[PDB]
Parts: structure tokens; C-alpha cells; sequence
RNA sequence: UCUCUGUUCACGGGAUUGAUUGGCAUUAGCGGCGAUGAAGGACGUGCAGGAGGACGAUAUGCGUUGUUGUUGUGACGGUGUCUGAAUUGUGUGCGGUGUGCACGGGGACCCCUUGGACUUAAGCAUAUCAGUAAAGGGAGGAGAAGAAACCAAAUGGGAUUGCCUGAGUAGCGGCGAGUGAAAUGGCAUGAGCCUGUGUGGUAACUGCGUGGCGGGUUGUGUUUGUGGCAGCAGCGGCGAGUGCGAUUGAAUUCGGAUGCGGAGAGGGCGAUGUGCCUGUAGGCGCGGCGGCUUUUUUUGUGAGUAGUGUUGCUUGGUAGUGCAGCGCGAAUGCGGUGGUGGAUGCACCGAAGGCUAAAUAUGGCUGAUGACCGAUAGCGGAUAAGUAGAGUGAUUGAAGUGUGAAAAGGAGGAUGAUGAGAAAUGAAAGUGAAUGGAGUGAAUGGGGGAUGUUCCCGCCCGUCUUGAAACACGGAC
RNA sequence: CUGCGUGAGCGGGGGUGGAGGGGCGAUAUGUGCAGAUCUUGGUAGCAGUAACAAGGAAAUGAUUUGCGCUGGACGAGG
């Protein structure tokens, strides 16, 4: 009855369950004290990888950058280093990753 | 004649106490028991959801259970005179 | 009847000696008073079940 | 299953550890305060109670009374103090009970293994009163 | 009232012997009991001071064993005298058995070993 | 006297007001059973004992250690009748006759198997409810997953798991009712390894034992922590500062003074509280238990599989999205994939062996909280409640809180005592006694007047119905 | 018992009671009863009514006398 846009609201299953933390501002401080906690485990390695800059697949996001996984082993070559040893001072290594422009290799 | 004087002739008894959980419904013509299944190595599964909370882990005494949990916010230490053997 | 097994025996027993009142120096203390049973049973309107 | 440093503050917890913790608690729950003669020997204010200790009553209709305590009873919070009575419909006498935390004590008494327990708390507090001092003394340059 | 202390010098037969002798005093106080003749407090510490007498009787037969196996490792205890920890506690394998590695595997480790630095900013 | 109706006192019943060692919810940690005999069951234990609770022939409790003089208690260790997987058994590994392991309990959350109907489609059969409930097997503090035979179409990204956007969209569907993803982008957390082709100038290897036996060439190859670093929980103890006047049964009330504060959280005390007690803020002492942390040089492979014809199930997957039975059954400069069946370019990857923290889920237990309920509410259960009682059995299942500050005391009557007070408060329905008025008319109501009545008006409410005072239905209070 | 308000309702006085109770603005709702053959508890009329019992006697009753017909053992069940 009357003029309206046709409903498409899906509670037709009782198997159905809702979910929800009533209490988020306490949970986000409980999970500051794991972060701290771990970072003086660790303590004079940062915690974090270095991580290096790549670039956005589609003609959408062409023009946009980002950070990545891993490294390449040639990337760390010509740095002046093995892979195997760029992984025990905190660099983050991809061996999946190809290389195929000149310019990104460069700033990497 | 299937009212009162048909009860008149119910002096017979099928049952005896059973020996695994103690009710009267260890069936003797059938052997087993209605309640608990005895003599399967297991127990039956309960006939209703309320069943299930008048005979589980707490409704008795938790004889050695109980026993067990003061020892193991201990670490489990052992007698004291045994423990140079260890 | 006369006859009967062992274990039919020592439950009727035991069954036997708890249909008590409580004992009377208990009921004269000071802050025992007012208090009965309670837990009665009388042959011919509760049965036992064997 | 002590319960008297409970960090709660709700209310049905509280009255809860008053009225039902064990033996041990009741005892140190029915704590007498020391008077200010007895207070310059020892350093310390209230110790708890005990037979034979001569103390005075403070408010009430046995405002002012003193006499000895001639029966406890930590579990209930009563004292039965020798002189404070009343007359049944006999022509007896019978003791009245007092609580606790409205005495106070002088002349207490030193028999069995009772002198060293104030002993032993006589040298706990200087022991933390330097405690507080150095730290004190210190923090002052703080 | 005979103390724990007081049986802890005797030998495993003396206290042995002692053991029976509580029980022809309780014999008798059973005796008592059936005249209504006997104390408010007589029997009660008869009977404790049998519990006494046997708990201290545990402690010297134990010390006997505690002497006759003295390096013998925890697996070749006899049974009894292992520790009960848990069911689940004696199943697990050891911190030893955890953090073990192959040698062709550790091989390969040895070229590029742990570094200790800090960054800054 | 009886019937109806005023007034006062006494009954009857348990509403109302105010309390509460109980319930309910959210959040943080933990998730700790068993052949070394569990959970559950039966029977027993006190000088004088029935229920409950506690305990096991060492029985209404024993030892060590702390605190106590008390009906004593806290923390830890020992004991535990007869039963029950209940086993002096059955299956199985290593040995060669010795010695291990599995079984039961629980199952909210997790993995695997099997598998409904009610219901919606305004009927109903494909469809939907739903691969959900019930049933069965197997695990843990989490589990499962996981290091591209990937996604794509740019100048490309780069293991798994969770959340927002994408999106009620692309699509599937008696194209009906309905049903329904993912990639990219933005965040949280971040980590990668082991093996089947290892010497030949001599197995360089290891389960048992004290320089030996067993295995192994049809192929074994396994040092090391009373040391360091970071953390988590528990136990014990010390803990500042007060006195007068008025009212009261009693004051924390009211009126002058005088102090403490890193402590003015909360609770008790004869009543409404910063100095009456307990704690509180804040320092000291003592156990315990974990996580990281030791790196001799190695080269190469995964077949009754992948695929495929046919048959059955499943998915948004539309002409396989995935899985299985039966039958056929591969390749070695070779093999697989690119949202329409097949061909051919170009792009991108290496399956058919093994392991892997963290971010995610959740009955119960323990801490901390609350615009939650206040005895017909809140859990069935504020008490000797899964009890008393019912049923052959599987099962089923209640009702019941309050003397007082103090026992200072009552309990057939009368006379009395104690207390601030005879003692939680004590509504309506209905009744007894006394006393005022009226009546032989069913009663009760409105107008107008009056210490009852006399004149006028007035059928019993709610509901369905064209239409009710109805011989229409529901309604004793 | 008495005042105010068209009304829903709000005040004051005298007994009883023996511990707490309100106004005004915004906000959260398990927010207002005569009925449902409504739920649970208590209570009327009917009505001192229906129904049931009052077994042969002798001042007394271990004595005298009058009437009825199941009586005694094993098992199940208690
Ligand atoms: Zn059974």
C-alpha cells in the first residue's frame, strides 16, 4: 500500500545471530598496553619493518602510491647486500615480487 | 471392568535398583537401564533439556576434582618428603 | 514379606533410623527453640519405593 | 578467602564481608582504641580485645562505666563487661552486651604470650616510621 | 593428649606398638560408653591420638625408600613414587625436544647469524 | 426480634510504604578431569543428633607453617569403605616375556559425517525455511586456515585470518516468492621454513644398557642453559588525625571550639558521619611460575594421480562453482590457468608430500562495573530447591523473608512485670457488638429542595450488527 | 473531616504510624484497566442445608445376659 520503494530487508532466516562490543574505548586501551609490552620484549629492534613504496594496479588508481610487502633481491643487491642478511637488520623481503621499471627501482 | 478393578491385579515388579546410577528402572526381563544405559560403556544421551542439569559434573561432591584445582595454582609441588627424589 | 534380599534389607534399615524428631537438649538451647523436623514420613500415606 | 581489602565498593559486597567472614576476621573487625596515657608507652593507636582487659564505656545508658571483660564473643560483636547488668522478672541479675567500637582500653592484660605480641608491633612501626622518614627527608630535596 | 612430636623419635616398630596399646584404652572406653560412664571428652581424644600415631608411621616407612633409591633417574622410580602432576602434564614432550633442529637446517643459519641494533629517528 | 441504611469500637485477610548476605546484564582475565582408577552412585562417621552442610575405618576430621586463647581460624600437604570406563578385560607398539599406550567424563565455541519437517509462495509439486535443528565420530585454550599450477589487464599488485567500503550490486530464480558473491581502495596484525637422489681413504647414525645388545645399506644422519635478558600473578605486614553544651529510649541532628589530608572510596556502630572501629592513599618484605636467548658446506624429483565419458549431490557461478561413485586413464625443452562452447597468439604461474605465532569465536569460573528487578518482580530456586510431592518408565516439579537497640518476656483466662513502644505497617471484599433513623415498597441514580421519603425525569453494562432492555453472547464479589 | 480546579487531579486539619520524603527544567520508559468461559490469592449468598454417624441392655462393668459371621496358615505387595 501506498507509493514507495520495493523493501529488500533479508530476516527470513532464524539461523541468523547479531554481534556487537558495547564497550570499544577499553578495548582499544587494552590492545595499546600489548603493543607497548611487545616493543620493550623486543627492545632495541623497532618492532616494525621497513616496507617499500609501489604503485596502485588499475587506470582507477594509476596515479597514487603506496607502501608494499617486501623488497627484491635485486633491489638489495645493488644496494649493497644479501637477502639473507638485509632480513637480520629489519628490511622486509619479497621474492614474489617482479621488476619492470627503472625509474621505481631507483627510489627503492 | 478396565477402571478400578483392573488395578486390583498390579502386585508384579519389573524393576530393581540399578547398580551404576541408583534410580528403579534397571529393566530385569530387558537388562538394562532406562535412565543411565547400563551395562553400555557409555552413558545414554539425556531425554530432555532439563535433564541435563540434574546429574552432570557439580551435582555431586567432587571428591577429588576439587583437590586437583588447589594444586594447580601451586605449580603441583608434591609432598615434601618425596620431593628430593625429584 | 519375610523374604527379602540383603540390599533390600539395609536400606529399609537405614530409612528406619532417620524418621527421628529432634533430640530435646537441642530444642532447650537458647537459639534452638521453635524448631521440629520437619522431615516426617508415615507408613501408610508416603511409600518408600523398595 | 580473606576479604577485608576487597578493592569493590558496592554496597551488598561490603555488608557481605561484615557479616559472614570467618573466625580470624571478627577478631580484628572488634578492634579497641587505646587511651592516651596507654598511647605514649606503645606507639600505636587501636589493638583488638581479649578476657581480663579493664576498659570504659562511651555513650549509652552505661555512659562512663568501667569494669573487666569477662566474656567475648567475636562471632555475634558482644562484649560482657562485669558491673553493667539488669534485673530479669526473678529477681536475677544477667550481663548486657556492648559493641565493640564503643570502649576503650587501659590496663590490658599481659598472660598468655600477650606481652610479645604488643612487641612485635611496637617494632614494626618505628620500623616503617623510618621508611617514611628517609623517603620523606629525601623527597623533601624532591 | 600424646604429641606428634613425641612419636617422631620412636622407631617403625615402636610406633607400632604404641599403636596398639590406643587400641585396648578405646576398647575399654567402649565398655564405658555402653554404662553411661564415661567423660564428655574421652573418647574423642583416644581416637585422635590413633590418627596421630599413624600419620608419623607414613612418614618413617618413606624415609627408608628415600634413601634406598637415591640417583636413580624419575622414569625408574617404581610407579608410586613418581609425581602426579596431570594426565596432560605427563603426555606433553619436554622443552629440550621442542627447540631441536635438524643439522643440515642449522647449516644454513650459520653464515647470517643475529644482529643487535637501534634505530633512531 | 427480622430487613435495609448512618455512627463508634472489635474481628477477618495480607494490599500498600520502607528495607534486602538474592537475581539479571555488560566488560577484563582464565578455561586448570581420567588405568598414578575420574565424573556420578550406595552405605557409613559426633559421649549426648533427625534434616542440611561437612567428612571416609587416620570418618562431625589428621600433619606442617602463620595468626590466636578462642564455639578458634587462614594458606598448603596427607588419608579416602563398597562401587562406577571398572578391566585378573579387549585391541595394539617395542621387545622376545618384559614393559608401554587406547577406552570413560564433558562438548558453549571448533573440525569431519549424516540430515528433517513446521513455515513462505495468500492453493501447491521445482523453489523457500536450510545444508539450518535433531543424531553420530574427533580435538584445544582456542580450533581450522596458510607462504600462489593466485589475482589481473596498470607505469601493475603479492601467504593466511578479522572489520568498513564495493552492495542488496554482478548475477541465480514456476526471471515468481525470493536469493546473492568477489577483486580493487581504507584499516588491524604481520614470519617464514622442513623433506623423498648427503661419505666410499671404510654409517660419519641412533632406541635400550654399562669398552656391549637391538635396528639399519630395500639407506640411518637428534650437542648444549643451576647464565642471561624482558614480563605475569600471589602472599604478609606498617598505615595520619577530638573534646565540651542542648534535644532523645539512643544521636551521625542542632550550637561553640580544635586537628589530619598522596588518605573527604565504600561498609559497621542504639538514627541523617572528614578525626568512634574497619579499611582507604602511599611506601616496604617475601615466594612462585613463564616467554626470548647457543646455528659445521650440501644437490635434483611428488601417478591408478591430473584429466575425461556417464550418473547423483552442491554453488551467485550462469554450457562444472565445487565434490563423489563406476568406467577409461597422461606428459618431460614439458604441464596448468585467463566469469560463454571451440581454435589460435600474447600474459601469468608449477598441482597431485609435511609443519607454522599474531590480529578472530565462545556455556562456565574468578575480578570490576550498572539511568537493571525489589518477594504474583528478579533465575524454577533471597529459607534443610532440582528439595517436598507426581509417574511402570522416559520424564515432571511447587509454596513459603521481618519481635526488639538489647531477651530485658510472654504464649487457658484473670491479676501483672519489662520496654521509647506489647511490638514492622495493616487497605478492600465480608462479619460481630452497642447505639441513632427508616420499612412491608426490589434496590440504586439525576434535577429541584431538605436533619430519610412525598413533585418531575430515569430499563444493564461491555460487544458483533441494517437494528439490543432483549427469549443474542461474557460478567457472584 | 475539609478547601481549590469545567475535568484528569492537587492541598490543609485530628487520630494511627516510627523512617525518610519532595518542587522546577531537560532526558530514559516494562508509563495509567471494569470486562479477555483473563492469571494468582482471599472472601460471600446458597446453608447449619444435602450427605454421613448415633451398634441390644444391666447406677457400677476383669461380672451377668442379647445378637452377627468370615475362622487359621505359605507367597506377591507393605
Ligand atoms: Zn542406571
Amino acid at each position: 500500500k501506498g507509493n514507495h520503494a520495493l523493501p529488500n530487508n533479508h530476516f527470513r532466516k532464524t539461523s541468523l545471530k547479531i554481534r556487537i562490543h558495547h564497550d570499544p574505548e577499553t578495548k582499544a586501551r587494552v590492545m595499546a598496553e600489548k603493543k607497548l609490552r611487545k616493543a620493550k620484549a623486543l627492545f632495541p629492534m623497532p618492532l616494525k619493518k621497513l616496507r617499500p613504496i609501489v604503485r596502485c594496479p588499475t587506470i582507477k588508481y594509476n596515479r597514487n602510491e603506496r607502501l608494499g610487502r617486501g623488497f627484491t633481491a635485486a633491489e638489495c643487491e645493488k644496494a649493497g647486500l644479501d637477502y639473507r642478511h638485509a632480513r637480520r637488520l629489519g628490511i622486509a623481503v619479497d621474492l614474489r615480487r617482479r621488476d619492470t621499471n627503472q625509474e621505481a627501482f631507483d627510489k627503492n | 471392568s478396565k477402571g478400578t478393578a483392573s488395578f486390583g491385579k498390579k502386585n508384579k515388579r519389573n524393576t530393581e535398583m540399578c547398580r551404576r546410577c541408583g534410580r528403579q528402572s534397571y529393566h530385569k526381563q530387558k537388562n538394562s537401564c532406562s535412565s543411565c544405559g547400563y551395562p553400555n560403556p557409555k552413558m545414554r544421551n539425556p531425554g530432555s533439556i532439563k535433564a541435563r542439569r540434574r546429574r552432570t559434573i557439580g551435582t555431586g561432591r567432587m571428591r577429588y576434582m576439587k583437590r586437583e584445582l588447589r594444586a594447580a595454582k601451586n605449580g603441583h609441588k608434591g609432598d615434601p618428603i618425596l620431593r628430593t627424589l625429584w | 514379606g519375610s523374604r527379602k534380599t540383603a540390599l533390600v534389607k539395609t536400606r529399609l534399615m537405614r530409612a528406619l533410623k532417620r524418621n527421628r524428631e529432634i533430640p530435646a537438649w537441642k530444642r532447650m538451647m537458647k537459639e534452638h527453640k521453635g524448631e521440629y523436623n520437619r522431615a516426617r514420613r508415615h507408613w501408610r500415606s508416603k511409600k518408600l519405593k523398595i | 578467602k580473606n576479604l577485608r581489602k576487597q578493592k569493590t565498593s558496592s554496597r551488598r559486597k561490603q555488608r557481605k564481608a561484615h557479616f559472614a567472614c570467618n573466625d580470624g576476621e571478627k577478631r580484628i573487625r572488634s578492634s579497641a582504641r587505646l587511651s592516651r596515657e596507654l598511647r605514649k608507652e606503645y606507639g600505636f593507636r587501636t589493638f583488638p580485645l581479649r578476657t581480663g582487659d579493664t576498659v570504659v564505656v562511651k555513650g549509652g545508658k552505661f555512659d562512663g562505666k568501667e569494669g573487666v571483660i569477662s566474656k567475648i564473643n567475636y562471632r555475634d560483636y558482644k562484649v560482657y563487661i562485669e558491673g553493667c547488668f539488669v534485673t530479669k522478672n526473678d529477681g536475677t541479675n544477667a550481663l548486657v552486651p556492648i559493641y565493640p567500637s564503643k570502649l576503650t582500653i587501659t590496663k590490658f592484660f599481659l598472660e598468655n604470650g600477650r606481652k610479645e605480641q604488643l612487641e612485635r608491633k611496637k617494632r614494626a612501626r618505628e620500623h616503617g616510621m623510618e621508611i617514611l622518614r628517609k623517603r620523606q627527608e629525601e623527597v623533601v630535596s624532591n | 593428649k600424646i604429641e606428634a612430636s613425641a612419636l617422631r623419635q620412636l622407631g617403625i616398630k615402636q610406633i607400632e606398638e604404641r599403636a596398639a596399646e590406643i587400641k585396648a584404652d578405646l576398647a575399654a572406653l567402649r565398655q564405658k560408653k555402653n554404662s553411661g560412664d564415661v567423660g564428655a571428652n574421652d573418647i574423642k581424644t583416644a581416637k585422635k591420638n590413633l590418627a596421630r600415631a599413624l600419620t608419623v608411621r607414613r612418614e618413617k616407612i618413606l624415609e627408608e625408600l628415600v634413601e634406598a633409591y637415591r640417583g636413580t633417574p624419575v622414569s625408574k622410580l617404581p610407579k608410586e613414587l613418581r609425581p602426579k602432576l596431570n594426565r596432560s602434564k605427563r603426555r606433553a614432550l619436554t622443552k629440550t625436544q621442542l627447540r631441536r633442529k635438524t643439522r643440515r637446517q642449522r647449516a644454513r643459519m650459520s653464515k647470517f647469524p643475529r644482529v643487535i641494533f637501534a634505530y633512531n629517528e
